[PDB]
């Protein structure tokens, strides 16, 4: 089998800027090369074929250049919306078709401090003995953020999970949720929750907290 | 309009089988070849099958050698992936895809148009429906601002769940956060949609929760709790 290479395998590229992207073969596949594009939860799309053939409705800031082992993919003008995995594939080998393993562009737009919200369990839940405590964090950049929970000013570790929204295709912003989940009885035991969140945006950490009862 | 529509992946036992369908609108079926090509989680595309356009001619990847079978019947528009002797790492989105130019060989090795893809999931785990639960606003602030409110969607079994606001009404500033596999093996997600402060009390907000694979249909209503 031919093995394509995409490497480095992210890359973050400012808005407005040209964006180059790399595939590697380790043999010649002539110009038998093609681009897709993969956004988040979606099919990929073809953009390139041929190395250098832009794929019908491809805008031209689309451009496949390269021939034997190297190939670029540049966008131009890049656009919140061209944020995907990105997959050169080889069809010299008709039909052992193999693919790289992709590059994934992130947009790299300015700094934009999250918006903090902290959602008790709700007391459907409380019956079933479970507490499913949810802090928010919309709209932010970049990606790198803290978040810690205390409980009646006690820090919490191994017993909270993060999920992360994949980069925005309009506003180039991702949002989170931490989820804290004790026992009803160990919810029942501590006064004060409170969520604690560290970014880049915020000059000094935002604490989102209830109190159990009230 | 090329429309390519897959069915029939699921959740299936280890060594078991499953039979994926593609339906086909829009062109000439028997002018193009076709293909099947997957996703694992989290992982690249890998091509599996590709059948001519006749139907004579049928190829594999040699990780599917001898365990799958791709037909079609282009008398009514369908292409078909049998699997069998299904292994975990079979697990993934299969996605049915039309070769670009009409013709053989030497205009082959494209795919132009793709399907939105059906998900296999190789595991002797059960099958167990979410519980929805709400992610109500409260103290919102200034009665000018932006309030945040939610479903919290636990403890189900396989993937996925689809989260719609308002039977699809509400969408903007929503946002459905993936999946994520707890200590139990069960996932569990939330969905968030920040509102205009001043409409809570004047707008219903109720979130709806499809968990296919196991015919769990909830529509839950958020609002804002006493005290």
């Amino acid at each position: 089998e031919i093995v394509m290479t995409q490497s480095p395998a992210t890359l973050s590229v400012s808005p407005g800027e040209r964006a180059t992207l790399s595939c590697r073969a380790s043999q010649s596949v002539s110009s038998n090369l093609a681009w897709y594009q993969q956004k988040p939860g979606q099919a990929p799309r073809l953009l390139i074929y041929g190395a250098s053939t832009r794929a019908t409705g491809i805008p031209p800031r689309f451009s496949g250049s390269g021939s034997g082992t190297e190939f670029s993919l540049t966008i131009s003008s890049l656009q919140s919306e061209d944020f995907a995995v990105y997959y050169c594939q080889q069809y010299n080998n008709w039909p052992a078709i193999t693919f790289g393993q992709g590059t994934r562009l992130e947009i790299k737009r300015t700094v934009a401090a999250p918006s903090v919200f902290i959602f008790p369990p709700s007391d459907e839940q409380l019956k079933s003995g479970t507490a499913s405590v949810v802090c928010l964090l919309n709209n932010f950049y970049p990606r790198e953020a803290k978040v810690q929970w205390k409980v009646d000013n006690a820090l919490q570790s191994g017993n909270s999970q993060e999920s992360v929204t994949e980069q925005d295709s309009k506003d180039s912003t991702y949002s989170l949720s931490s989820t804290l989940t004790l026992s009803k009885a160990d919810y029942e035991k501590h006064k004060v929750y409170a969520c604690e969140v560290t970014h880049q945006g915020l000059s000094s950490p935002v604490t989102k907290s209830f109190n159990r009862g009230e | 309009e090329v429309q390519l529509l897959e069915s029939g992946g699921g959740l299936v036992q280890p060594g078991g089988s499953l039979r994926l369908s593609c339906a086909v609108s829009g062109f000439t079926f028997s002018k193009y070849a076709m293909n099947w090509v997957r996703q694992a989680p989290g992982k690249g595309l890998e091509w599996v099958s590709h059948i001519s356009g006749s139907g004579i001619s049928t190829y594999y990847a040699d990780s599917v050698k001898g365990r799958f079978t791709i037909s079609r019947d282009t008398s009514k528009n369908m292409l078909y992936l049998q699997m069998n002797s299904l292994r975990a790492e079979d697990t993934a989105i299969y996605y049915c895809a039309k070769d670009a130019i009409s013709g053989q060989i030497w205009l082959q090795g494209t795919f132009d148009y793709w399907g939105q893809g059906t998900l296999v999931t190789v595991s002797s785990a059960s099958t167990k429906g979410p519980s929805v639960f709400p992610l109500a606003p409260s103290s919102k602030s200034t009665s000018g601002g932006t309030a945040a409110l939610g479903c919290l969607v636990k403890d189900y079994f396989p993937e996925p769940v689809t989260v719609s606001w308002n039977s699809g009404a509400l969408t903007s500033g929503v946002h459905t956060f993936p999946a994520v596999l707890q200590s139990s093996g069960l996932y569990s997600l939330s969905s968030v949609v920040t509102v205009p402060s001043s409409s809570l009390g004047t707008q219903t907000y109720i979130c709806n929760v499809n968990h296919k694979p196991s015919n769990t249909k909830v529509d839950k209503k958020v609002e804002p709790k006493s005290c």
